[PDB]
DNA sequence: CGAAGGGTTACTTCGCGAACACAT
DNA sequence: TTCGCGAAGTAACCCTTCG
């Protein structure tokens, strides 16, 4: 549904997830929090993670 | 519509949208000897009109987001000619399901 | 090794004699300290011919009784000459070392008498030395306290 | 704190010139908080100044004046000294 | 918790910190919430303006921008798309908000410019004309003269209209300088490629030689049109003198006063460069060429967005080409302007005392070298910065700061061993005033090393200048001190507002006649004492900020 | 027509994971 | 002491134009 045949792992998950703390628990928990505050992500919490 | 015969050059498509109402295509005589529509893995694709595009946005209460997206420089999208924001209806056929449908927005 | 063995007790004192002598070569002595008759349109479109130093000023400073044996102003003839360059001496072609800038700013202020005369004409110009005595008292929220902020 | 220094500040409004510029800054700041100066906001706004806003509000640029906006607030000095109606300010 | 030291906004913005403040100083928060907002993300239309400032709907963001439209503080771009409507896309104007900070000194030394003819009525009348001119953005002549109610005073005002128009202070405000200059070139460039779409074997030489140079010669003529274009003035039966057209607007022209301020800076330089008698005739021979051909201050009208391939040599060559022979009046001659009756000993003034400025260019810089009057204002600006910049860093960081900052300019990439042979510091005063200066720019070091991870210390860190950083950084620091001083003024006027509404409404002549009890009357001479000092610091700080933004 | 600038594809280096939980 | 793809980093080479 995203458009391309992509994966499930740590680069295949970041195609849709604007949720940061969901991405900051899957893998590379350090780099996903430093990158979100740099880009000023809003992160409206609605996911169950 | 332009049909290449061999490998393209980087300076051909340097100003493709330069005409404001029109454009050109980009093809290749190697990967055009068989069309992908008659292949058994590709189901029937058909483009909806602008009046039929706002009918599924009334039935499913959606907008110009939050739809399963299809992209440009896609072989179905290059065969059919989807410009931007055009809904294509897929009439895909699963085995134990029947003849259900799906809609894709073009980006 | 003519400058590494003198640290530092008379180098700043040696500046005063050579600066006073170049000021004597380029200007009158007593007529500079006051403004009475400012040096006659100064020197009447001054003195294309008059240079500063060639072959005599070194032996002049050597025989000026600087409480030293007459040894080693050997390479301090040009190094001290180019060493005084900031607001004091002049470079243009060769040996045209002139004084005119700081003979108004610090000569008529430090070694001079004070007066509250016609000084109500200085309008926002280049005044570094003037206006001492920073605050009396307490630096009321708009004084010199803020320059450390980078911005 | 931290004590750097600025060369210029002290002993400089005693002369008349800096005081003249300063008092004129006070006068400009006092006048500029009045908007249009009793003759204005009527002539040159249609003349090629934001046609999408000078066409949609052709009589509605007259909201800023000192003839009526300083006029309406000066009528109320007489309506209160003779009549009293209980309305919040 | 010790919030006195202005640590609350040290990483705030240097550019937002002044513009929004100057807009708030004359109208308030509802006008400061758009110029302070259009400076934070660029250009923006009206529909995408409402939902981000967090305020009222389109009925208020449109009204407060009209107050910025008749004050000339914003720039609009009337253009349409290929499928959309007609949009607005407002900008912000730099000089159109410098005018608010600048108006008081504008009128107060336009007085000294117009001092020449007479004494008494001219000062008050110019202080009534130009004060009302700058407080509006664009006014006419017939709308001003409907509130005079006289017959001879109206004649004097109508004379002073053309007396101010002949100087170069009142021009007809057109749209062609009320439009953004970064896109006015592109509008003169997209119809110019539309002018010649000829099917012909032309290479990329068409895009550099034909269209570019013809757009130059069609753009430099059209930017000089507001210099003098409203000149007919031949209405005979009304007045017996040159009368300004009533249905013609007028602005401040914004640029000749720039030139007068920078010429005042040049005379303030020349008071220290040459003697006391040479600078006077230098002033009387310099303060007459500002009204004919204005291009002295400006970073050029076209050089803002095409100096990217090779054109900078062409900009310097064209600048020094049109820089001469256009002000080409009498270079060293007599004039019936003013001779300053004094010893300005020389009791004879023709062709013998008026030749002392010929000995003003051969010494240290005034720079009118080659033949008679050629190149007087081109090779000063890279050193007029460098003369004032050293006198600030030396007066602030100490006399040994200019001794170190000027040595590295002579030989860039300098070591500490050979700067000890050039300077006279004892053992460690080379590096102590260096570390006291390294937190400021113009120290900027370059490293050599060819090691793995700094093994044997490799004799590294030889010092350069990079003087193009420190001038901009000094400009940022001075501009921040400007706006911080204005916020000190704003907090002062915000602290005691309960004693200001009565002290100016009905208390004019009786303020000393016991209308305030003697317990807080000293606050009225305290809110007027150091609020005078704020504007005095502002006056003496404009004379130092505006030297680091030359061409 | 020979030479210079812009730009596509191809060869080589790093880091992040490696399952749950009890007693040590 | 180990496989997986995705980031930079750097070179061989082809298209396009200049005088």
């Amino acid at each position: 549904y995203k458009g391309e045949v992509l994966g499930i792992t740590r680069f295949g998950l970041s195609k849709m997830r604007d949720s940061v703390l969901q991405l900051a628990s899957f893998e590379k928990t350090t780099d996903h929090l430093f990158d979100a505050a740099f880009y000023m992500k809003k992160d409206a919490v609605e996911g169950v993670s | 519509i332009f049909v290449y015969q061999n490998n393209i050059t980087p300076s051909a498509m340097k100003l493709v949208p330069s005409i404001p109402p029109a454009t050109i295509e980009t093809f290749n005589e190697a990967a055009l000897v068989v069309n992908i529509t008659h292949h058994e893995l590709v189901p029937k694709h058909i483009r909806l009109s602008s009046d039929e595009k706002r009918e599924l946005l009334k039935r499913y209460r959606l907008k110009e987001s939050q739809l399963p997206r299809i992209q440009r420089a896609d072989p179905v999208a290059l065969y059919l000619g989807l410009k931007r924001g055009e809904v294509v209806k897929i009439i895909r056929k699963s085995e134990t399901s029947g003849r259900y449908a799906s809609y894709r927005i073009c980006m | 090794f003519t400058d590494g063995e003198l640290d530092i007790e008379f180098i700043n004192s040696l500046l005063t004699i050579v600066w006073r002598f170049i000021s004597e070569n380029t200007f009158p002595n007593g007529f500079k300290n006051f403004e009475n008759g400012p040096k006659k349109n100064v020197f009447y479109a001054p003195n294309v011919k008059n240079y500063s130093t060639t072959q005599e000023i070194l032996e002049f400073i050597t025989a000026a009784q600087v409480a030293n044996v007459e040894l080693t102003p050997s390479n301090i003839r040009s190094l001290c000459e180019v060493l005084v360059y900031d607001d004091k001496l002049e470079k243009v072609t060769h040996d045209c070392y002139r004084v005119t800038l700081e003979s108004i700013l610090q000569m008529n202020q430090g070694e001079g008498e004070p007066e509250a005369g016609n000084k109500a004409l200085e309008d926002e110009e280049e005044f570094s030395i003037f206006n001492y005595f920073k605050m009396f008292p307490a630096s009321k929220h708009d004084k010199e306290v803020v320059y450390f902020d980078e911005w | 704190t931290e004590f750097p220094s600025i060369p210029l500040p002290i002993n400089g409004p005693i002369t008349n010139k800096e005081r003249s510029l300063a008092v004129k800054y006070i006068n400009f700041g006092k006048t500029v908080k009045d908007g249009p100066f009793y003759t204005g906001s009527m002539s040159l706004i249609i003349d090629q100044q934001e046609n999408s806003k000078s066409g949609k509000r052709k009589p509605n640029i007259i909201l800023d004046e000192d003839d009526t906006n300083d006029g309406i607030e000066r009528y109320s000095d007489k309506y209160l000294k003779k009549r009293k109606i209980g309305i919040s300010i | 918790v010790m919030t006195i030291s202005s640590l609350e906004q040290r990483t705030l913005n240097p550019d937002l910190f002044l513009y929004k403040e100057l807009v708030k100083a004359h109208l308030g928060e509802r006008a400061a919430s758009v110029i302070g907002m259009l400076v934070a993300l660029g250009r923006l239309s009206v529909r995408e303006l409402v939902e981000k400032i967090d305020g009222m709907d389109v009925d208020s963001v449109k009204t407060t921008l009209v107050s910025l439209t008749q004050l000339r503080c914003v720039k609009y771009l009337q253009e349409t798309a290929i499928s959309g409507k007609k949009t607005t896309y407002y900008y912000y104007n730099e000089e159109g908000i410098h005018i608010l900070l600048y108006s008081g000194l504008i009128i107060d030394e336009i007085i000294t410019q117009m001092r020449v003819n007479d004494e008494e009525e001219h000062k008050q009348l110019v202080a009534e004309i130009v004060q009302n001119v700058i407080s509006l953005g664009s006014l006419t002549v017939e709308d001003y003269l409907s509130s005079v109610t006289s017959d001879s005073m109206k004649y004097t005002i109508s004379s002073l209209f053309v007396q101010l128009c002949e100087m170069g202070y009142l021009i007809q405000i057109s749209k062609l300088h009320y439009t953004p200059i970064e896109d006015l070139w592109q509008f003169l460039y997209e119809k110019h490629y539309k002018n010649i779409p000829r099917n012909s074997p032309l290479s990329d030489l068409k895009k550099r030689s034909q269209a570019k140079m013809n757009a130059k010669t069609d753009f430099a003529k059209i930017i000089n049109k507001p210099n003098e274009l409203s000149q007919i003035l031949t209405v005979d039966p009304k007045t017996s003198l040159r009368i300004v057209k009533p249905t013609v607007s007028l602005t401040i022209n914004l640029d000749r006063f720039m030139k007068g301020r920078r010429s005042k800076q040049l005379i303030n330089l020349a008071k220290t460069r040459v003697g006391s008698v040479t600078a006077q005739v230098y002033k009387i021979a310099l303060r007459l060429t500002e009204q004919k051909s204005p291009k002295i201050r400006d970073p050029l009208t076209q050089t803002g967005l095409l100096q990217d391939l090779e054109e900078a040599k062409s900009f310097q060559d064209e600048a020094e080409l049109v820089e001469e022979k256009t002000p080409g009046l009498t270079f060293n001659a007599i004039d019936l302007a003013r001779h300053l009756p004094a010893e300005l000993h020389s009791a004879s003034l023709i062709n013998s005392h008026l030749k002392i400025l010929a000995s003003s260019n051969f010494p240290f810089l005034n720079e009118t070298k080659p033949g008679v009057y050629y190149v007087p204002y081109s090779k000063l600006m890279p050193v007029l910065k460098s003369s004032v910049y050293e006198y600030v860093i030396a007066s602030t960081l100490g006399p040994s700061a200019m001794r170190l900052s000027r040595c590295i300019r002579d030989n860039k990439l300098v070591s500490e061993k050979i700067i000890n042979s050039t300077a006279l510091m004892k053992e460690k005063d080379i590096r102590s005033t260096l570390a006291s200066l390294i937190r400021y720019n113009s120290v900027e070091i370059q490293e050599v090393p060819r090691t793995a991870d700094r093994s044997a210390s490799r004799a590294v860190f030889l010092f350069r200048c990079k003087e193009t950083h420190s001038y901009n950084f000094m400009r940022q620091n001075l501009e921040w001190n400007m706006a911080n001083l204005l916020f000190k003024k704003e907090k002062l006027k915000q602290e005691n507002s309960t004693l200001l509404k009565k002290a100016n409404r009905d208390d004019v002549k009786g303020r000393e006649n016991e209308l305030l009890l003697p317990s807080e009357l000293n606050q009225l001479k305290m809110v007027n004492e150091r609020e005078l000092n704020v504007f005095a610091r502002l006056s003496r700080l404009l004379s130092l900020w505006e030297v680091f933004q030359m061409a």
